[PDB]
């Protein structure tokens, strides 16, 4: 039995100088020293689980509804042509594409996710989640010299987007 | 181990019995009876795989090893531990082996055929080292043995 | 002979275990006599060779033993005075592995090559556990050596010849008797032969220069003879003992 | 050796020579013994190759039957011609004035 | 099984495209922000953009020696000479980053806002990862070593110096920090929510599967070794690409001798 | 109730041997390298510049090779035969000529026909007679209709450039020392950097080895050397894993304890260390820039790539404690074939650039000062070097490029003409490196990574027993790669790029490497998916039929090889429990509407190379298929290879039989062409009433062996 | 078991502390002051049964 080990060990080893709030003796909480997971970092005590994209739009859309901030991985090319620029070899891309709606997303029965893009359709894949921060930005550069910038929040999860070349080659087999 | 010794050890089983229930067969004036018997030629262990069943074949005294992934071919599951999976070759050279039974086969054969020329490597200097430090001693006529001085 | 032999398998003394190197490389290195070899098989008799549980016992008093293996939990130990590190004993595993030590055992082993320490550094506060206490490293390295310490001393020797690996009791069958006998490896005759139980005076070693450095030029010159014969049988090669009396 | 394939040769040789054919002889494949033994007997020859034979020294039968057949054989190019050689005192190395 | 449920739309904003950058810090877990703590200058060199910060942290605090502290101010800057004195009090009181470029392209990523039946997204003008700076020990260093104190042509091109002197071309521009706690978050931060109905049929997009694998995985070649007349030996159940029709029955009856038309069509295709 | 089997798969080989094969190794070798190596070869080198007098140079833009001819002495030309050259004690060779541009002080000098120097011919390449030829036109040329080809003829005496065999490059291995230390190696080689690295644990702690330096240099110096300033990272990019971390501890300990901590201060001290003929950063930072793990690629000073590399590569060091077993030193999937095309091409290199060079020298000794006018290089551009260099290694056997650094003998053999078989037999040979240097003894014998691949039953009788091979009979060796779109559809199937990442990454178990020829690519989920898209993209023909992809779930990576000199062979397809191959598609090949070319684009039938065999599951026979299965068996006698081909029955008989005959079927006495009684040969053996067998193979007629029969029926 | 100094990402090391003892960073004056008692686990492993119980 564990005490029953233990009571030698009681006997001797159980001081402690905790009670000590003076300066060579005291912590301030948020100070707290490092491990290395983000999970394990939780050292001074007073006394992963896994997720599938749908079930995480579930909870932002229902459990609590509220905006969050994302990043996503974009293939290299859309289905549609370099606007008025006629590829040169320059792929079409989301990087110069007008504001304003431009398409949906959509998941099915059992969970299947993908992404509508006009007569194609793409699937999307969730990223790697880690334990260290990210954040988003911008700067006002007013001047020549000088300017002020902004933060607008955290980043959360990451999303990779990717055709499913299984479902492009069967229109017509090669 | 202990399972691989009863492996082999039912396999040793049935080549025993397979011979055994192959000498008493054979008739007398039958050909490699007779030149096994008086001794000559052969061995009544040699009759059993010409006639009723080629053995374990065994690599250095072990079953074959694993070469690719955790299996010793293609042609054979990942883990498997199956008799025939390991090299044991049921056919008799009369029926005549079957693909991976002449592969194991061949393996085992080139291993002991790599080994006549270099069991002669070390011999050599055997042979050497010793009669140049020993072949002076010779037999005296009161009996006793010395040495050049 | 070199050329004849045919070296079979399953050489294994009936134990399927503890095989040996055989034929042309075995007497290859009998004949060079070096000094160092591999596998240096050790014999030795018991006073009785039925008394199973007492050659277990003397097999636990000759076999080498470790303070992180008679041990299931170390730990480093922080306080904010303090800092120390503790062991805690496997007691039930040492009445089951009838080892003939004490908790304060470890402390006589302690300040044997280990570096200045002294043994009012440890605090045996019990049967259960025992405790050591760092010292001021002074130079060359920072006090914060306690981690090499914590995980060197578990390492340390408390039981045992250091110089033996593994042994084991060998049973028989035979009509003449049904009994047991004690097989041990290591490459120290002298010690092994230096306790009580075992019958001595009939200890026998494998390895030529061992038993001519505790018996005798006398005695290796009969365990050349002894070890060329064992290992031609054992093929099942003819040489007659005169051709190998003389090379001895 | 255990050469079983000779054996068989001989066999399908004799087969193939009585009927006309030439029998394939592949790996893990081939002419069966338990097919070719029947094309024997249809000519008249004993199932299994092994015929009677009269000694031609003494005219008597043998006691045996013995195993007839045809078998390719090919020659090499080791001729012992070529091979023999003996010296007498012929000529000499002149660093080391041995022959 | 269909598509039965999260028809969420998708919208794009371009306003702050230019303006949007992505940093993380590797060293720094997810538990915690740096919220409460006064960033004392900023700086980027847009040209080639990497960036630089600087900011302030408490000395007062017991998880600060700040004898330690008194002792490597004293090493870090000229003990009482101050030249270039990075703290003028006696104490480090404040800390750097530096920045550290992590693709040469970021075309292909895009940020992303999550909003109730709507998507919003923007590309990334730029992402660095950031550093936390170790220069003090090399000035102190660099401190203690100072107290203890035409042309021919070359090969050089891939020079360090040369690249140093590129970078060093370009002077650092700074800004005013302000924090995620300033309303002006939330003032620019509604710019991403760009205008716009609910759902438009979009001009591009338009091409078919068939089309999009084309000419996203164009060939490789794009003009062919042999002409499809069988210089050597060439595809018969694949049709010959270009090939006539009257050669092409020439090359099929170069192989069989004779030939039923009626299975023909089989290998020209039924038109 | 069995499947029903498809009986005429056996037809599938002659198709496949009509165009691939037996001897068409060596002639496609040389014909890529004459025709589209040569080319990039002298590209690589087209302009050569002046001492003086800028704007001056001499350019080459094209170069060609012709077809063969002799000299005569009238500066007069003829065409000949391959025969003539035979008995004519002449070499068969073909002359080179440029079309070069040199300076005159005028802007130009056009040229276009000049000869620089003679290339000896491949018989029945594309640039010889015998080639294209028809069988009753043979014989003017007095040549043979069966000759195998593929060799050359130099100063009258038949010669062959032997199949070489090395091991595989740019690859990580870690191995257990004499002394039981783990260590890990690679061979970095570029076109020239065949320099090694190394790394030692031999303490407790890692270091790395180098000629470069004179002592030895633990882990987490070069690391912070590199660019990683911090410890945090270190964990990162080792792992979480805390047994992990626990043993990787103490390897850190002794780098703390000296005060270096910043990266300019490792490299001053790592400077002074350098085996030389402060200075010493850029010194070191050049040296930990361009010499060290070359291999892998990185840009101007991110040096972040690299760093992975090495974490990697540690981390397997650790998990080796854990198991100490590795991979077999010779498992085939690590080892590539050398033909005559690579060893030639690297001959050709040096030879051409010291003729540009050595041709630099005599113009700089008089072109600034030697004259009062311009000198012209036609006064010096000579071209006997190259003829002379050619054949002195094609005849001689032994070459020394001493710009690789490799002086190997033993590349060229006489052709055996003692019968039909001993020349084909030597055609298909393989030749090794050990060559009895070192006493590794375990390589002798046959692993099962040799299925199919390599004649089981073929090896020299005596000492050379396991060291000489045969190719078997139906197998290829494939071509080099320009690695152009593979990379593009990994970058688009979901790979992260690895310099974004933190480290931590790769700890987790749901994750995955993927690379590409040993160098990295990024993190990959769902492997299999990729392996499925890869599959299936190959089967249908976008991407070349002889990529491979294959995976290693232990160490949760995945293999992507497009190299060249990496043998493969082909497989039927197999799906739900069927073959894809039909009896109506075989009949048709039968009656010859569809060919091989077909099966392959119709995804009947594919090469699956050695490394990935590893992962699928074959049925040798159609009944013994069952759900698990991928592949099919075309037909199994192509096991064995051309000699072990004449022994009837071999199935029956006890291997070592099958040895000794292998070997002695290279002797018999027989016939050798139809033009023996023309060639004049230093020795000949003929029989004089040659009889075919009466029990045969069905290889000794894809051989045409029994128009050539070396026997009697007795 | 390692540990990092927040102040500056480097691992943290063990010093004579004024009062009680502390992690201090090699470098930045971040520091670290034990409060708790603490300890780490090793838990060995121990002999096999074959032999420990064969032949009592
Ligand atoms: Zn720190």
């Amino acid at each position: 039995q564990g005490p029953a080990e233990m009571m030698k060990k009681k006997g001797n080893w159980d001081k402690t100088v905790d009670v000590s709030d003076m300066g060579p003796s005291h912590i301030i909480n948020i100070k707290k020293e490092k491990r290395e997971t983000d999970e394990e970092t939780k050292q001074i005590l007073r006394m992963l689980p896994k997720d599938v994209s749908v079930a995480e739009l579930l909870r932002e859309l229902s459990l609590t509804k509220e905006e969050e901030l994302l990043f996503l991985q974009l293939p290299d090319t859309l289905p549609g042509q370099p606007p008025t620029q006629d590829i040169a070899e320059n792929a079409c891309t989301l990087a110069d594409l007008t504001e304003g709606q431009v398409g949906k997303l959509l998941i099915r029965k059992s969970g299947r996710v993908q992404l509508l893009l006009g007569k194609v359709t793409l699937d999307v894949t969730m990223g790697t989640a880690c334990s260290f921060l990210q954040e988003l930005v911008s700067v006002g550069l007013g001047d020549s010299r000088t300017g002020e910038m902004t933060v607008l929040g955290h980043v959360k999860h990451k999303l990779v987007c990717s055709p499913d070349f299984e479902s492009l080659l069967d229109h017509k087999h090669r | 181990e202990t399972l691989e010794a009863l492996i082999l050890k039912e396999l040793s089983v049935i080549r025993d019995h397979a011979g055994s229930a192959c000498l008493r067969e054979l008739d007398k004036s039958n050909s490699p009876l007779t030149m096994a018997l008086c001794g000559s030629k052969g061995s009544f262990i040699n009759i059993s795989q010409m006639i009723a069943c080629v053995g374990q074949q065994a690599i250095s005294g072990s079953r074959v090893p694993d070469g690719f992934e955790n299996r010793s071919l293609p042609h054979f599951e990942k883990h498997s531990k199956l008799p025939a999976a390991k090299g044991f070759v049921a056919n008799s050279f009369y029926s005549g082996l079957t693909p991976t039974e002449f592969f194991f086969h061949t393996m085992a054969g080139r291993e002991g055929l790599v080994d006549t020329a270099v069991k002669t490597a070390e011999t050599g200097y055997m042979q050497r080292r010793l009669v140049k430090s020993l072949e002076d001693l010779c037999s005296q006529y009161d009996l006793t043995v010395r040495s050049s001085t | 002979p070199g050329t004849q032999m045919t070296l079979k398998t399953f050489h294994f003394a009936g134990v399927a275990s503890m095989n040996i190197t055989l034929g042309v490389p075995r007497i290859k290195e009998i004949i060079n006599a070096s000094k160092a070899i591999s596998t240096p098989i050790i014999t030795a008799q018991l006073d009785k060779d039925d008394d199973a549980d007492y050659a277990r016992l003397v097999k636990g008093r000759i076999e080498k033993t470790l303070l992180g293996e008679i041990s299931e939990y170390i730990e480093e130990v922080f306080l904010p005075d303090d800092c120390f590190i503790l062991v805690k004993l496997s007691l039930e595993r040492i009445r089951l592995l009838r080892l003939e030590v004490n908790a304060e055992t470890v402390r006589y082993s302690i300040c044997t090559s280990k570096l200045r320490v002294k043994p009012g550094d440890v605090a045996v506060h019990g049967e259960a556990v025992v405790c050591v206490t760092p010292r001021e490293n002074s130079k060359s390295s920072m006090y914060y050596v306690l981690q090499f310490l914590k995980e060197d001393l578990p390492k340390v020797v408390v039981q045992g010849i250091p110089e033996v690996s593994r042994a084991v009791i060998h049973i028989d069958e035979q009509s003449g008797k049904e009994k047991y006998k004690l097989l041990v490896e290591g490459d120290n005759l002298r010690a092994v032969m230096a306790t009580h139980g075992v019958k001595g005076t009939r200890t026998t070693s494998n390895n030529t220069y061992e038993v001519e450095k505790t018996l005798g030029i006398e005695a290796a010159r009969t365990t050349i003879i002894n070890e060329i014969q064992y290992t031609m049988v054992n093929h099942g090669m003819s040489i007659d003992r005169r051709h190998v009396m003389l090379l001895s | 050796r255990m050469t079983v394939g000779k054996l068989i040769e001989l066999l399908a040789g004799k087969a193939g020579v009585l009927d006309g054919r030439f029998h394939y002889g592949t790996a893990f494949g081939g002419s069966k013994v338990k097919d070719v033994c029947e094309d024997l007997v249809r000519h008249g020859y004993n199932y299994l190759g092994k015929d009677y034979v009269t000694s031609g020294i003494t005219g008597e039968p043998l006691e045996a039957y013995i195993y007839f057949g045809p078998v390719y054989y090919q020659k090499l190019k080791h001729m012992v011609l070529d091979k023999m050689h003996a010296r007498a005192r012929g000529p000499r190395a002149v660093l080391t004035r041995q022959p | 099984d269909d598509p039965v449920v999260q028809e969420i739309d998708v919208y794009l904003a371009k306003s702050l495209a230019e303006k949007l950058y992505l940093f993380q810090y590797p060293v720094r877990p997810a538990s915690m922000t740096y919220d409460d703590i006064p960033h004392l200058s900023a700086k980027i060199k847009p040209k080639q953009q990497k960036v630089e910060l600087e900011m302030a942290i408490d000395t007062l605090n017991p998880n600060y020696c700040r004898s330690k502290g008194e002792q490597i101010a004293l090493n870090v800057d000229g003990a009482c000479a101050d030249e270039t004195s990075t703290y003028s009090s006696k104490l480090m009181d404040k800390q750097t980053f530096c920045s550290s470029q992590t693709t040469s392209n970021t075309s292909r990523y895009a940020a992303a806002l999550y909003r109730q039946g709507e998507l919003h997204l923007t590309p990334l003008h730029g992402i660095l990862q950031l550093r936390p700076s170790f220069s003090y020990l090399d000035k102190a260093d660099a401190k203690h070593r100072e107290r203890e104190a035409e042309q021919a042509r070359q090969r050089r091109v891939q020079s360090y110096e040369f690249l140093q002197k590129k970078h060093a071309e370009e002077p650092w521009v700074h800004l005013h920090y302000y924090g995620l706690r300033d309303s002006r978050s939330e003032h620019e931060r509604q710019y991403l929510l760009c205008p716009g109905s609910s759902g438009v049929e979009n001009t591009e997009l338009v091409k078919s599967p068939s089309e999009y694998l084309m000419m996203l995985m164009p060939p490789s070649q794009e003009e062919e070794k042999d002409k499809p007349v069988a210089p050597s030996n060439v595809l018969s159940m694949a049709q010959l690409r270009t090939l006539p029709l009257a050669d092409q029955i020439k090359i099929l009856m170069k192989n069989v001798k004779v030939m039923p038309f009626a299975n023909l069509m089989s290998l020209l295709g039924p038109s | 109730a069995p499947i029903p089997t498809v009986e005429e798969k056996w037809r599938l080989l002659p198709a496949f041997l009509k165009v691939k094969g037996l001897v068409k190794q060596h002639i496609d070798s040389f014909n890529y390298f004459i025709n589209v190596e040569i080319k990039k070869i002298m590209k690589a080198n087209e302009k050569v510049t002046s001492d003086a007098d800028p704007m001056w140079y001499l350019k080459y833009l094209n170069i060609y090779v012709g077809l063969p001819d002799v000299e005569e002495s009238f500066n007069v030309t003829r065409p000949v035969s391959p025969h003539e050259c035979r008995l004519r004690d002449m070499t068969y060779s073909a002359p080179i000529t440029v079309d070069i541009e040199y300076t005159r002080g005028s802007q130009r000098i056009i040229r276009n026909a000049l000869p620089i120097g003679r290339m000896p011919i491949m018989l029945r390449s594309s640039n010889c007679v015998l080639t294209g030829k028809t069988p009753a036109e043979f014989a003017k040329l007095n040549e043979c209709p069966l000759d195998p080809g593929g060799y050359f003829i130099v100063k009258g005496v038949e010669k062959v450039i032997l199949i070489q065999e090395q091991l595989s490059k740019n690859r990580i291995i870690v191995e257990a020392d004499r002394k039981g230390a783990v260590g890990a190696s690679v061979t970095s080689s570029t076109h020239e950097k065949k320099s090694r690295t190394n790394m030692a644990v031999k303490q407790g702690r890692f270091y790395l080895r180098h000629n470069t330096l004179s002592e030895d240099i633990p882990i987490v110096i070069i690391f912070k050397a590199m660019g990683v300033e911090s410890d945090q990272e270190i964990v990162q990019m080792i792992g979480t894993e805390e047994h992990v971390m626990a043993a990787f501890g103490p390897s850190l300990e002794e780098c703390q304890k000296a005060q270096i901590f910043t990266q300019m201060q490792a490299l001053k001290y790592i400077g002074n260390k350098v085996r030389r003929q402060k200075t010493k950063i850029e010194e070191a930072r050049e040296l930990l820039a361009s010499t060290i793990l070359t291999h892998v690629p990185v840009k101007e000073f991110n040096f972040r790539a690299k760093c992975i590399y090495t974490a990697v590569m540690v981390r397997r060091v650790i998990l080796a404690q854990g198991d100490n077993k590795v991979d077999d030193r010779d498992y085939y999937g690590n080892k590539r074939l050398e033909l005559a095309g690579q060893l030639l091409s690297l001959l050709f290199e040096d030879l051409f650039k010291k003729f540009n060079s050595e041709m630099k020298k005599i113009a700089d000794q008089v072109i600034p000062k030697q004259r009062a006018a311009q000198f012209d290089v036609v006064k010096h551009m000579r071209q006997d070097q190259i003829t002379n260099g050619m054949v002195n290694a094609i005849s001689t056997g032994n070459w020394s490029l001493k710009r690789f650094k490799m002086d190997r003998q033993g590349v060229t053999q006489v052709l055996s003409r003692l019968s039909y078989i001993s020349a084909l037999g030597m055609m298909t040979r393989i030749s090794s490196q050990f060559e009895k240097t070192r006493k590794v003894s375990g390589p002798r014998s046959l692993q099962p990574s040799q299925w199919g691949m390599l004649c089981p039953s073929d090896t020299p009788e005596g000492e050379a027993c396991g060291l000489v091979k045969n190719l078997a009979l139906m197998t290829h060796i494939t071509t080099d790669m320009e690695d152009g779109p593979i990379v593009k559809l990994a970058s688009n199937l979901g790979v992260e790029d690895v310099n974004l990442l933190c480290g931590e990454e790769l700890s987790y178990p749901n994750v995955f490497l993927v690379f590409l020829n040993g160098n990295i690519l990024g993190v990959i989920r769902d492997h299999k998916k990729l392996v499925n898209t890869f599959r299936l993209m190959r089967r249908a023909g976008y991407i070349n039929e002889f990529v491979s992809i294959s995976t290693n779930l232990t160490d949760r990576c995945v293999y992507i090889s497009s190299d060249g000199g990496r043998l493969c062979r082909p497989y039927i397809i197999v799906k739900k429990q069927k073959p894809a191959v039909t009896n109506k598609h075989m009949e048709e090949l039968a009656q010859g509407y569809r060919n091989f070319e077909d099966f392959l684009h119709e995804s009947l039938v594919e090469y699956l190379d050695v490394n990935e065999e590893n992962d699928c599951n074959i049925a040798l026979y159609e009944h013994t298929i069952n759900k698990d299965t991928t592949h099919l068996e075309i037909e199994p006698f192509t096991l064995l290879g051309v000699c072990a081909g004449l022994i009837p029955y071999p199935h029956h008989n006890q291997s070592p039989r099958n040895t000794y005959q292998c070997a002695m079927g290279k002797q018999a006495m027989g016939t050798i062409g139809y033009n023996q009684r023309n060639r004049i040969d230093t020795l000949m053996y003929l029989l004089a009433y040659p009889q075919k067998p009466m029990v045969k193979t069905k290889t000794i007629e894809l051989i045409e062996f029994e128009k050539l029969p070396a026997g009697q029926n007795a | 078991m390692l540990l990092f100094c927040p102040g500056c990402g480097n691992g943290l090391i063990v010093e004579e502390g004024q009062r009680c003892h502390r992690f201090s960073c090699n470098t930045c004056p971040y520091v670290h002051n034990i409060t708790r008692k603490v300890t780490n686990r090793k838990y060995p492993k121990l002999k096999e049964v074959d032999d420990v119980l064969g032949g009592a």
